[PDB]
């Protein structure tokens, strides 16, 4: 048993037609102070999955290094590591669902909320949670934290359930997933303005966009609000 | 000396050999499978005339189901009786049912071989495991102290083996009843005995799916004896 | 000679001959044929019984949905071994949800091998084991052997008599390969290989052992009569 | 639930209840609260169900290789000492589980009362569960060693009706048995709904109730 | 710990030293056993090459396992003390445990089984030791007389002895003793004890040890005087 | 790996005999000669510093060693075997006794550790006995000055004055002509002096002998002053030139 | 402080017919007000002609699938490819159950399939491993909804043959699984209205000597 | 591997012997004689030291008595390094059992727990045996006067009087003959005295070559006390019983 002390928070994504889209913010939190500004969150594994971590940090980092450790021990005695016998989304995530449930077990849990976000061989998009309690679940929008109260509602008006995935475009799924960004700063105190996206598709492969920032922010309709009811001036 | 799990140049555990031919110093165990039921019969060979012959328990009730005799060093039995019990009981606990007999001579066998430098020798006894169940009917098995069990319509262990094994070659055959496999058993014991067979120097048992797991008493078994006599000097 | 006395014992010619004695064992065990195509592999095992009252003793072990083996030689060894790549398989699926890889069962099962071959108390395994499977690189064939030794193969064959069917493989190697999306035609050959072993007996009803995996076929076993047809 | 068994003439009756509570929520039924450990021995329930059950039928377990080692059938005072010496293993742990242990041996029948604290009590009769103060009344009034099968097997089903009619926790459904020297015999299921209304008319008891 | 394997098979399928422990078993002086209608004897050789010997505080050698059991032996003095305290132990865990005491049986395979797991066990050698193991069970009027040995066989004797020179007064047992018609009084049973000791013993005086069990717990070891009676009567019957 | 030596390597042969003991003894009987003289007022210990190599500095190698203040020890046979029982002899007398009792052990007490260890290294599994002799020399309230000799087998006596090693025969007789119970520590070192030159075969001095004595309390060599108690160490060990100054008086 | 436990809701319902049996599960899967998924399979086919589904905190009812799943396989290899009947499987659940009596599975589980004789059979276990073989099961959030309307609707409790007036009671004529299927649909279209966490969609495995058949149907989604 | 060195201490002969048990007996018989002689009114313990020198400190020096408790003490023979491991072994058990019962142990047990000890190296550890006889000679409320011995064989057994170590042959028939069951402590004083005079392998027997004990109730009033001798006693008993 512990407690979270560096923290990271919401970490939002989605299907589309071609693939998956996972999005998470640069900002490492020491309680309401905003300590660190530039943590990345997303954790490529391979050129086929993104592994995105909200909760502690320090576990966060242990976790990363379990990952970087998997990558060369598949390729340990393995022709095809970069080929058939390459490390998949379902692997990985299985990979960490066992170490999180082993870790609660223990009483002694990795206080994380983990999204694994990638495309199988076949072509399948693949996105599933797993968190600190080893509970784990599967949907077409998945996020952590406040994204789960605020992002899911938005991009759930997207992509409602399983057929409308191969309606939704690349363009239109971005598009929700930095508009999802934007709500969480307007209204999540331990946020940043500052994010990393990530979109894994079947065709044009893995795309890592770093040192993103929330643009298009309205706050002119502040200048009229005065006072909490009745002062005038 | 010499490692207890070594090789021998012709690719055979010494240990495990060796202990086969202690087996057959052992007194004579047969066991006849038929359609009808499995037959378990065992010459006792008692020291002494003052040797109270019932006291000798060379056929042993392993479930209601199973049952087992042997030959050779039968105080190692003890054990792989005890392991067998507890393992059939165990398999009802866990699964409600009762528990294959080949399963249960699988794991009786996993037990052989868990000798080196677990116990320091290997078993110097030899097993005739005779049971019933609902997929395969009724069986019967010969656990060697070598890990391997072969499955035998019909079989005998000990000192009167391999002459026995030849008469049970040419008798056994798929429409033997019960009753003429108990008179076999009797016939073959009393062949290869170097004592007179009766009542008190053998005994009979047998395993039916209705009455299950059975050792016959001493009065059941003189009359099958007298039975037989009749039935020889018959021709 | 002075140098056998146990597996921690190098020979003045650099031999282990404790090693060399468990490899025996696997000569004098009855003879098992593998082979392999490019969408299925195949198990043929000749089953040897005590007598006429007696059982045949099985020879195919089925170690996942998609893996198993046959072996040659000690069978309680081949127990434990088998025991282990069933656990090995089985570690893969839960953790990683993962079929593990022929290559990766082989080097397995070599590393376990190898610890009994160095250590003193212990003892080499007595036993030769053929492994096939279908994994995500397709169908394969792996030859173990309890020095620690694995190959994968096209096809092959261990135990008594095991060169007569490993030299016709070897003629009829560029035919077999070929034989894809054809289960029964490359269990004819591996059934037309083991024969070229046999001596004295034939291919009888529970004398013959079969087995096949491939790229929509989980690894079964054939006896009895289903065995029948390719007698 | 409510569960009593006794001693008397011609043997042992045992008699339980047949529900299942999850709070205020009647969880089941139908629960069977007696185990069949062998053709002689019964055990009956109450308290925790998984531990009843996983201690009674590893007593079970147990029993069974008792006979196979010694070619013999083990006694009442055996088995339920095998039982109690379990409940010290898990002494302070939590388990809960409370129970008699009914049977017929050498020294004719027998009755042991086996709780989660290691408690052992032998006697004439007995009752556990949330009901057993009602199941008591009845019992103590109208017990004798001199009863008939017919009257004993009645007293034991209406002793449990008492309890269930009152008891919150108690009802359902009630089971008999009757411990003979050539075994057990299951004397059928006997629904409390049913029962009630039978036994009103008959006996003219429970007055005050409107039927 | 010391693993060594020495209880190994031989060529010949045999466990030498299990053998050799049945040699010293030889070498330990003689006991016998011998069950009447309603009672059972154990009879004990004391060898008088050692006098000058404290016989009050000397090591008897019949020992109560409990108040319904006894154990003599042949074989090593200190090996024979392990066995008899496991059995000991053994005795009062049962009654402990199942709340009745060991049957004759149940004790005697217990103490077999001890003797059989030295035979297989690494770093350990068998016990030199082959005991007798007579009583009564609970509640029980049947006589009950047990043999175990190092290999840890056992089984169940009319009448029987062990030790040195055992090959000569089981040949008179063998001879004297019916089994249609056993020795009906406890008087008989001593009588057929003593004789078949004198067949062996040498001196009939402190040489002979005698043990009378009884139904219901009733247990006694007879004096030299009471014993000397015997002798007395034995030969003189011999005289004609 | 694993010790997998779990049995005894020192075992009684047909006539009775311990043979790794005795052939411990015979490496004892090669060893440099030590002796040890018992006073009415003190105990004298010594030995010959025999060096390996005059390039060595053998004043860094100790052969008379501090046990505890009262105790002190010297050897004969293997050097090597002898410092690792100073190093556990020293320990034990804090473990076993001063932690315990918050005094120094008595001289047979310490003797009595020494010697378990001893009889332990010819019983126990895989290995094989100490190869030297101790002298232990010592003091306690009690029991006054003593002096003990211990053996590879575990084995301790109390002598009045003896030797061990290469002439310790022709020592020990040289020693019972000259003892006797009204020895002042002065005369029993002269005898010490005398006794050791037989033995020697080159330089006979300061810098080539070794020696150490249990006598008076030394207040000068305890460290520090203002308990009245403690009155400082009773062992000491005499300097090269202490020892050269009664050579000319030889 | 830490807490190991959580609660994913869900409702799931067993009905044992004649000669078949269907375990019935909602599939959304919650924690506290919000909505994980809409679709997240919660009964699973098991193998050898048995399901099951393990409801309460979703890891360890994955956990419990998982490890019974693999006592299938292992009955297999260990048992000659002997069939695991379901009053065996259901024994092997309690003491996979009941190996955390002091750690529990927080999981109301529940298997379905036949028996050896061919009839429908359900099992109904608590969470540390007491269980028993049932004709009607209701299990998780709104279990005490709906097993008051099976033990209606199901075994006719309280209902009588009119004009007898409460002197014969409802003789207990045997459910084809057509009508099984609209006691669970309505079943759990009720449970729906009334229960917050129970919702989105519905699935159905059905269980004959033919194999196992899977029925989906949507449910309300706020 | 190490198996090769395995002297395999703990195994029978063919003739059903234990090899180091009978080597240590062999070890034994070359051990000083001691002696013990069990009285109506007390017990003796008489031993001889081994080929000792002038030079040799005896009054502060002990190799053949040894003190268990205040009731019971050991005459030892063989190796003295090995016994006394097994006597403080023996102090201990004393000590343990006078904690747990608040009684002083019974002569007897305490000879058991000790012979018990012996017998686990003659059966399992792979070690060599303890080269060591012991005479008890001991007192409690239940036998009263009590004299035993063991061997590396771990058996022990009961004497009215007995010898172990160097000539016990000899010295066991001499004892036999004048023993006599009416007998009082200094009579056994020079009893004992006397067999070691006539069995020693040396020229003359002196106080400088003798450990000396006698436990008496000889202790003012029902008590029992132990007297270990001093060199000048042993001196004084010699002139007395007129050995010298
Ligand atoms: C009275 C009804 C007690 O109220 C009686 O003593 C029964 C005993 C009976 C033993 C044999 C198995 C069935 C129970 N006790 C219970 O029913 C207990 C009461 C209880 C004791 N401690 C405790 C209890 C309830 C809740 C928390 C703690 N009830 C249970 O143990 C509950 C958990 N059992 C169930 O819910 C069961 C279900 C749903 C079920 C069971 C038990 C068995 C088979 C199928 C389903
Ligand atoms: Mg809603």
């Amino acid at each position: 048993t512990q407690q979270p002390i560096v923290t990271g928070t919401s970490v939002i994504s989605m299907k589309y037609d071609n693939g998956v889209i996972i999005a998470a913010d640069n900002l490492g939190s020491y309680g309401s102070l905003l300590r660190f500004n530039g943590v990345e969150r997303l954790i490529p594994v391979g050129d086929n999955t993104v592994v995105g971590i909200s909760g502690d940090i320090s576990d966060m980092q242990h976790i990363e290094r379990l990952l970087k450790d998997l990558v060369t021990e598949n390729a340990y005695d393995n022709p095809l590591a970069d080929a058939e016998e390459a490390l998949e989304p379902s692997y990985i995530f299985e990979y960490l669902a066992t170490v999180m449930y082993q870790r609660r077990s223990k009483m002694n849990p990795l206080w994380n909320a983990i999204i694994v976000a990638g495309v199988q061989s076949n072509g399948d998009q693949f996105l599933r949670y797993v968190n600190l309690l080893g509970v784990t679940y599967s949907s077409p929008t998945l996020a952590t934290g406040f994204g789960a109260h605020m992002a899911n509602p938005l991009l759930r008006k997207v992509v409602d359930r399983e057929s409308d995935i191969p309606k939704t475009t690349v363009q239109v799924a971005e598009e929700a997933i930095v508009n999802a960004m934007r709500v969480l700063y307007y209204r999540d105190a331990r946020s940043s303005r500052n994010f990393s996206l990530a979109i894994i598709d079947k065709n044009t492969g893995l795309t890592f966009k770093k040192n993103l920032q929330v643009e298009n922010m309205k706050w002119d309709f502040a200048k009229d609000i005065k006072g909490y009811g009745t002062q005038k001036i | 000396d010499r490692g207890v799990s070594t090789f021998s140049p012709e690719g055979r555990l010494f240990q495990v050999e060796y202990s086969l031919e202690a087996i057959k110093l052992g007194s004579t165990a047969i066991g006849i499978a038929t359609k009808e039921g499995v037959v378990l019969g065992v010459e006792k060979r008692a020291t002494s005339p003052l040797l109270e012959s019932d006291s000798i328990e060379k056929i042993v009730e392993i479930d209601r189901h199973i049952g087992c005799a042997m030959s050779g060093l039968t105080a190692d039995a003890r054990s792989m009786i005890e392991h067998a019990r507890t393992a059939a009981v165990t398999h009802n606990l866990y699964y409600d049912e009762d528990i294959n007999v080949e399963s249960l001579t699988q794991s009786v066998c996993d037990l052989a071989l868990r000798f080196g430098e677990l116990m320091s020798r290997p078993f110097g006894v030899a097993l005739l495991i005779a049971g019933h169940d609902a997929d395969d009917g009724y069986q019967l098995f010969h656990a060697e102290p070598s890990g391997t069990f072969y499955r035998y319509n019909a079989k005998a262990i000990g000192s009167g083996s391999e002459g026995a094994q030849a008469e049970l070659l040419n008798e056994w055959h798929s429409s033997l009843t019960l009753k003429e496999a108990e008179l076999l058993v009797l016939k073959i014991l009393k062949q290869v005995m170097e004592e007179k067979l009766d009542e008190n120097n053998a005994q009979l048992s047998c395993i039916t799916k209705q009455d299950g797991f059975k050792i016959y008493d001493n009065e059941k078994t003189a009359e099958l004896i007298k039975e037989l006599k009749e039935k020889e000097a018959a021709e | 000679n002075n140098y056998d006395g146990d597996t921690v014992t190098f020979s003045p010619t650099g031999r282990l001959f404790q090693v060399e004695y468990a490899l025996e064992a696997i000569k004098q065990g009855s003879v098992t044929v593998g082979l392999r195509s490019n969408t299925h592999a195949v198990l043929v095992a000749l089953k040897r019984n005590a007598d006429e009252l007696s059982s045949y003793q099985k020879k195919i072990i089925k170690c996942d949905e998609h893996m198993g083996l046959s072996l040659a030689g000690l069978a309680p060894d081949a127990r434990v071994l088998s025991n282990y790549l069933r656990q090995q398989c089985n570690y893969s699926s839960l953790v990683f949800n993962r079929k593990l890889a022929v290559e990766r069962a082989g080097h397995l099962l070599c590393d376990k091998a190898q610890k009994n071959t160095q250590s003193y108390g212990g003892r080499p395994y007595g036993v030769g084991l053929l492994i096939i499977g279908y994994d995500k690189s397709g169908a394969h064939l792996l030859e173990f052997q309890p020095s620690g030794n694995v190959t994968e193969l096209y096809g092959t064959a261990i135990g008594a008599r095991s060169q007569g069917a490993k030299t016709y493989l070897e003629r009829t190697l560029d035919t077999f390969i070929k034989i894809d999306g054809n289960p029964d035609e490359l269990i004819k050959a591996g059934v037309e290989a083991i024969s070229q072993s046999l001596r004295d007996e034939s291919l009888t009803v529970d004398n013959l052992s079969i087995a096949i995996v491939g790229k929509d076929t989980p690894f079964t076993i054939y006896d009895g009569e289903a065995v029948a047809k390719y007698i | 639930t409510t569960t009593l068994a006794f001693k008397f003439q011609h043997g042992v009756i045992a008699a339980v209840d047949s529900r299942a509570s999850a709070g205020s929520y009647i969880s089941a039924l139908r629960v069977n609260k007696v185990i069949e450990i062998n053709p002689y021995l019964l055990g009956t329930m109450s308290g925790c169900a998984a531990d009843c059950q996983y201690w009674e039928r590893l007593l079970a377990k147990e029993c069974r290789l008792y006979y196979l080692r010694n070619g013999e059938r083990i006694s009442v005072s055996a088995a339920s000492k095998l039982l109690s010496n379990m409940m010290c293993q898990y002494r302070g742990m939590g388990l809960s589980m409370g129970s008699m242990i009914c049977g017929w041996d050498k020294k004719g029948p027998g009755l042991y009362y086996v709780d989660e604290h290691g408690t052992r009590l032998s006697g004439n009769m007995f009752s556990t569960g949330s009901g057993n103060t009602y199941a008591y009344g009845v019992l103590d009034s109208n017990y004798k060693w001199d009863l008939s099968v017919e009257d004993a097997l009645y007293l034991g089903k209406r002793s449990i009706l008492a309890a269930a009619h009152r008891d919150a926790y108690s009802g359902g459904s009630v089971n008999l048995y009757h411990v003979t020297e050539d075994g057990w015999i299951y004397h059928g299921n006997h629904d409390v709904g049913e029962l009630f209304w039978k036994v009103k008319e008959e006996e003219g008891s429970f007055n005050n109730v409107i039927g | 710990g010391y693993d060594r394997a020495l209880s190994i098979f031989s060529p010949d399928g045999h466990i030498f030293q299990v053998e050799y422990a049945l040699e010293a078993v030889k070498r330990g002086t003689c006991a016998v056993g011998v069950k009447g209608k309603n009672c059972v004897v154990l009879g004990c050789e004391r060898r008088s090459t050692l006098k000058l010997q404290d016989t009050r505080i000397t090591p008897s050698k019949v020992s109560k396992i409990d108040s319904h059991v006894v154990l003599s032996f042949s074989g090593l003095n200190a090996d024979s003390r392990i066995l008899i305290e496991k059995a000991r132990v053994e005795a009062q865990s049962h009654r402990l445990t199942l709340e009745d005491p060991v049957t004759v049986e149940y004790l005697t395979r217990y103490v077999a089984g001890v003797q059989q797991r030295y035979t297989q066990s690494g770093g350990v050698r068998p016990f030199g030791v082959s005991t007798l193991i007579a009583g009564f069970d609970p509640r029980d009027d049947e006589p009950k007389l047990y043999q175990t040995e190092p290999s840890g066989i056992y089984s169940s004797w009319s009448a029987q002895t062990i030790g040195r020179n055992s090959k000569t007064v089981r040949e008179f047992l063998e001879k004297n003793y019916d089994r249609k018609e056993p020795p009906a009084t406890v008087e008989e049973c001593v009588k057929l004890t003593v004789r078949s000791l004198l067949e062996v013993v040498q001196t009939g005086a402190k040489n002979i040890e005698i043990t009378v069990v009884k139904p219901d717990s009733d247990i006694v070891a007879l004096s030299s005087e009471e014993i000397n009676q015997y002798v007395t009567q034995i030969e003189q019957e011999k005289q004609e | 790996m694993t010790d997998r030596y779990s049995f005894s390597l020192t075992t009684f042969s047909p006539s009775g005999k311990l043979g790794q003991i005795d052939y411990a003894l015979t490496a004892v009987k090669q060893g440099v000669t030590s002796l040890g003289i018992k006073a009415t007022n003190g105990v004298v210990i010594a030995t010959e510093k025999k060096s390996s190599s005059p390039l060595a500095m053998s004043e860094t190698l100790s052969k008379v060693s501090l046990l505890t203040p009262d105790i002190g020890a010297v050897y004969s046979g293997m050097g090597p075997d002898y410092r690792v029982l100073v190093d556990k002899s020293r320990k034990v007398a804090h473990t076993s006794y001063k932690r315990i009792y918050g005094e120094y052990p008595p001289t047979k007490l310490l003797v009595s550790e020494v010697a378990k260890i001893m009889q332990e290294a010819t019983q126990s599994g895989g290995v094989r006995p100490f190869g030297v002799s101790l002298l232990i020399a010592g003091h306690d309230e009690f029991n006054g000055f003593s002096l003990y000799q211990v053996d590879p087998s575990g084995s301790y006596f109390p002598w009045k004055a003896t030797a061990i090693g290469k002439g310790s025969v022709a020592a020990k007789t040289f020693l019972e002509k000259r003892w006797n119970d009204e020895l002042e520590l002065e005369d029993a070192i002269h005898i010490a002096l005398l006794t050791l030159k037989e033995s020697v075969e080159g330089e006979f001095n300061g810098d080539t002998i070794e020696l150490a004595i249990i006598g008076d309390e030394n207040p000068d060599l305890l460290g520090y002053t203002g308990i009245p108690t403690d009155k400082g160490p009773r062992f000491r060990k005499l300097t090269s030139q202490e020892i050269n100054d009664r050579l000319e008086a030889l | 402080q830490f807490n190991p436990y959580g609660d994913n809701g869900g409702t799931i319902l067993g009905i044992a017919g004649e000669d078949f049996a269907v375990l019935a599960g909602d599939t959304r899967n919650i924690t506290d007000y919000s909505i994980n998924s809409r679709y997240e399979p919660k009964v699973f086919d098991c193998g050898d002609n048995i399901v099951m589904s393990a409801n309460g905190f979703a890891a360890d009812g994955d956990a419990l699938v998982k490890r019974f799943k693999n006592s299938v396989k292992w009955y297999h290899f260990d048992h000659n490819d002997k069939k695991l009947s379901i009053n065996s499987a259901a024994r092997n659940i309690q003491h996979l159950l009941y190996s955390r009596r002091f750690f529990p599975y927080y999981v109301y589980n529940i298997i379905a399939g036949l028996d050896e004789d061919g009839k429908g059979a359900v099992y109904s276990f608590d969470p540390v491993g007491s269980y028993q073989r049932e004709q009607c099961r209701a299990g998780g959030a709104a279990a005490s909804l709906i097993m008051p309307f099976l033990d209606n609707q199901v075994n006719f409790k309280n209902q009588y043959e009119p004009g007898t007036n409460g002197k014969v009671k409802k003789p207990l004529k045997y459910l084809s699984v057509e009508e099984v299927i609209k006691l669970v649909r309505d079943s759990f279209t009720s449970a729906t209205e009334r229960h917050i966490q129970v919702g989105d969609g519905l699935e159905i495995l059905i269980v004959t000597k033919d194999g196992v058949r899977k029925e989906f149907y949507e449910l309300k989604r706020d | 591997g190490s198996r090769r060195y395995d002297s395999r201490t703990t195994i029978f002969s063919p003739e059903g012997r234990l090899y180091q048990v009978e080597y240590a007996l062999e070890s034994i018989s070359h051990a000083g004689t001691a002696i013990g002689i069990m009285a109506s009114d007390g017990i003796v313990l008489a031993a001889e030291r081994k080929v000792t020198s002038t030079l040799l400190e005896q009054d502060t020096s002990t190799e053949k008595l040894y003190k268990l408790n205040d009731k019971i003490a050991v005459a030892v023979a063989g190796l003295t390094a090995d016994a006394e491991i097994l006597i403080n072994t023996a102090r201990i058990h004393a000590q343990n059992y006078l904690k747990t019962y608040n009684e002083d142990i019974p002569v007897e047990i305490l000879v058991r727990r000790l012979s018990d000890i012996k017998q686990g190296y003659t059966q399992h550890g792979g070690l060599r045996p303890f080269g060591v006889s012991f005479i008890y000679a001991g007192y409690d409320d239940r036998y009263g006067y009590q004299l035993y011995t063991s061997n590396p064989s771990g058996n022990y057994t009961g004497w009215k009087a007995i010898s172990v170590g160097a000539n016990t042959s000899a010295a066991q028939t001499l004892l036999q003959m004048d023993y006599k069951d009416d007998m009082k402590v200094d009579d056994a004083i020079e009893l004992a005295l006397k067999t070691l005079s006539k069995t020693t392998d040396s020229s003359a027997l002196t106080y400088d070559r003798l450990e000396f004990a006698t436990i008496r109730k000889g202790a003012n009033d029902g008590e029992v006390y132990q007297k270990i001798f001093k060199p000048q006693e042993i001196k004084d008993i010699l002139v007395k019983t007129g050995i010298t």
